[PDB]
């Protein structure tokens, strides 16, 4: 016949070996059959490379103990395809398309196939529109743009996955349009967790979630990022709607794609990444992106290896986003929620031009506090703050109660501390850190502005504490 | 013409270019299933075989 | 001249024609090498 069999297995990677003139192309899909009792069942590989003698190395995408060399491997002359059309809408699905929630449904469903190139420069127009979280962090000093790229950098257990189910709760809760959810080499009891919460807010009949978690081998865990993003490109170029992507966790893309180099006998480039870690990178970010009256929001949680920014994989995403959160170690040991930096976040949209002037000269003030503090505490870990000047102890005052004020009782956070959480308007935000930052609260306990929502909270909580505003 | 049936055939010259098998067996396979027949040219064959 | 099907009858006759157990061809520091086991 035209099947190829298996030659080499070397864990996920597979080298087939096919009859001249039926060598499938790069990413087509081949099917190899395991046979042994516990772990029968049925291999999906994609073609990664051409290696001569009519040999092809590919990926599998389940694991592939209790194969055998020698079985035959059918092409099934495309790529990988995922279900596409309204129906994938409140299902749970995997990164080759099946359905977790309900077996067998989706297959009757219009299949796309999950690699495609990105829009065309030509259909690519900047996106300036601001969106409104009713977080004063992010709607001060990182205000997220409409359309935009967002991303959620952070070590291990800063709180990335709680700031997605925050932004989840406030921006794709009242959404007219369709929501896509990329669980990403992330726990597993997370996804369940996420499901049932959707579902409980009946959020989850607008939402399509595909995971692919831990648990599961380098090539679906590279993978299962294409087949969400391809339920978010019919979305965005079939149906004209506008799509919320939020993926969990992309770093874990770039690690199975390390994973994955490593075992395809690629060169290892710095720190032991492969060496197409940008190019992978760079063409995946890409099709994530509004186009010409096709919006797509999307946001992205990137872990950051042992709290290193300088890794190569987040420091390569950077370049792919409109909006950067930094969430920060010592912020988190401090208690502020959400941890963010607010020096090592930006947005490309906090300028006066797009949120005016006054929007821009309170958050400027409130960076330039926040620098000289950041500035002084080499002093002040050694000799505390009573050796500043005038000046500089009235500014280190104001800073930390603007650190203080930062933070938030967050929607998500209720399940943690028990305490609803707050939304604060951005002109509040902007009137209340203005106020701030001219001193207006200097008299208040910092204690006061600790996880609260806008001035009318700290008038309670200062109260509450002894203080009067 | 036996260059080009080998190349209609890709998998007989697969199953013919392996070594790891007895020299006799596989000239043997060549004879019965190409070599082997009324028109072939009998130093076509003898060369082919060796 | 050529049949293509007295190809499938040479051809299956030879394959038909044809416990596992296989050798360490070489071993160092917990890593091994075997030649044969071709089902393993
Ligand atoms: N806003 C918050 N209020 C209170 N506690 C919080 C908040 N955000 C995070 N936490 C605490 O931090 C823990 C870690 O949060 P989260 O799972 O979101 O972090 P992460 O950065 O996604 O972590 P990981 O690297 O493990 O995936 C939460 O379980 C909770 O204990
Ligand atoms: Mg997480």
């Amino acid at each position: 016949k035209t099947a190829g069999r298996v030659v080499r297995i070397t864990g996920p990677v597979v080298d087939v070996e096919f009859p001249r003139g039926s060598v499938p192309e790069l990413f087509n899909a081949l099917h190899a059959e395991i046979t042994f009792g516990a772990l029968a069942k049925t291999l999906t590989l994609e073609v990664a490379q051409h290696l001569g003698d009519s040999l092809v190395r590919c990926i599998s995408m389940q694991p592939t103990d209790g194969l055998v060399r020698g079985v035959e491997v059918t092409d099934t002359g495309a790529s990988i395809s995922v279900p596409v059309g309204d129906g994938v809408k409140g299902h749970v699905f995997n990164a080759l398309g099946d359905c977790l929630d309900d077996p067998g449904y989706g297959k009757d469903f219009e299949h796309w196939s999950i690699h495609r190139k990105p829009p065309a420069f030509s259909d690519l127009e900047p996106r300036t529109e601001m969106l409104e979280t009713g977080l004063k962090v992010v709607d001060l000093l990182t205000p997220y743009v409409r359309g935009g790229k967002i991303a959620l950098f952070g070590g291990a257990g800063v709180g990335k996955t709680v700031l997605i189910q925050e932004m989840i709760n406030r921006i794709a809760r009242n959404f007219g349009g369709t929501s896509v959810f990329a669980g990403v080499g992330e726990r597993t009891r997370e996804g369940n967790d996420l499901w049932v919460e959707l579902a409980d807010a009946n959020v989850l009949k607008d939402t399509a979630l595909v995971f692919g978690q831990m648990d599961e081998p380098p090539g679906t865990r590279m993978r299962v990022a294409l087949s969400a993003l391809t339920m978010a490109e019919f979305f965005r170029d079939e149906q004209g709607q506008d799509v919320l992507l939020f993926i969990d966790n992309i770093f874990r893309f770039t690690q199975a794609g390390s994973e994955v180099s490593t075992l395809l006998g690629r060169m290892p480039s710095a720190v032991g990444y492969q060496p197409t870690l940008a190019d992978e990178m760079g063409e995946l970010q890409e099709r994530i992106t509004s186009t010409r009256g096709r919006s797509i929001t999307s946001m992205q949680a990137v872990y950051v290896p042992a709290d290193d920014y300088t890794d190569p994989a987040p420091a390569t995403t950077f370049a792919h986003l409109d909006a950067t959160t930094e969430l920060s170690r010592a912020v988190f040991s401090k208690g502020i929620f959400p941890a963010v930096d607010p020096l090592a976040s930006s947005s490309t949209i906090l300028d006066p031009a797009i949120v005016g002037d006054e929007h821009y000269r309170v958050a400027q003030e409130v960076i330039r506090i926040l620098q000289r503090y950041k500035d002084l505490q080499d002093i002040i870990a050694i000799l505390g703050i009573d050796e500043l000047s005038e000046e500089d102890k009235q500014l280190v005052n104001r800073a930390r109660r603007i650190e203080r004020f930062l933070s938030q009782n967050m929607m998500a956070a209720e399940q943690f501390t028990g305490q609803p959480g707050s939304t604060v308007p951005l002109k509040e935000t902007i009137e209340a850190f203005d106020k701030l930052t001219k001193g207006e609260f200097d008299h208040l306990p910092e204690q006061a502005f600790f996880l609260i929502g806008g001035l009318d909270d700290l008038a309670k909580k200062a109260e509450s504490l002894g203080a009067k505003l | 013409r036996f260059g080009r049936v080998l190349d209609a055939e890709p998998r007989l010259s697969a199953l013919l270019s392996d070594y790891t098998t007895p020299a006799e067996g596989r000239v043997a396979l060549l004879d019965k299933a190409l070599t082997g027949r009324p028109g072939v040219n009998q130093t076509a064959a003898a060369l082919l075989s060796q | 001249t050529i049949s293509a099907a007295d190809i499938e009858g040479a051809i299956e006759d030879y394959v038909s024609s044809f416990e596992e157990i296989g050798t360490v061809i070489d071993a160092g520091d917990g890593i091994a090498h075997v030649e044969g086991l071709p089902s393993v």
